[PDB]
Order: C-alpha cells, then sequence, then structure tokens
C-alpha cells in the first residue's frame, strides 16, 4: 500500500536504481 | 511521400510536425475533427495520416 499511495522521454533519463526495487 | 512501419522507431516528420520514435497502434477513442493528440507528458502521444 505505500507503493499504491504514491503515484518521460524528453532528453532527461531516469536510470534504474543499481539497487533494485526488488 | 512513403508509408510508415511499426515497432521500429524512426523520424516522422508530418507537415513540419517533427519528432522520432515508434510507431505503434492506436487504441483510443478520438473526436473526427482531430490532427494529432498529446499525452500527460506534453508529447506528441497521437498522429494521423
Amino acid at each position: 500500500l505505500l507503493f499504491n499511495k504514491v503515484t518521460k522521454f524528453n532528453g532527461l533519463t531516469v536510470l534504474p536504481p543499481l539497487l533494485t526495487d526488488e | 511521400s512513403t508509408n510508415l512501419v511499426k515497432n521500429k522507431c524512426v523520424n516522422f516528420n508530418f507537415n513540419g510536425l517533427t519528432g522520432t520514435g515508434v510507431l505503434t497502434e492506436s487504441n483510443k477513442k478520438f473526436l473526427p475533427f482531430q490532427q494529432f493528440g498529446r499525452d500527460i507528458a506534453d508529447t506528441t502521444d497521437a498522429v494521423r495520416d
């Protein structure tokens, strides 16, 4: 529910975290 | 002019409307007078031939 309560290609890059969400 | 391809990212220049991306299937209902649409990210999201 913490994930659910918290709620893209314009040159920026949201690099995936080194530590995976899992 | 020439045709278009899906799932292969290319550049599109529709009468001055330029951009780059994949041209995939549209699956939303649109008004008949539309020329092109946008998504939440302020990007050209839909194109009509």
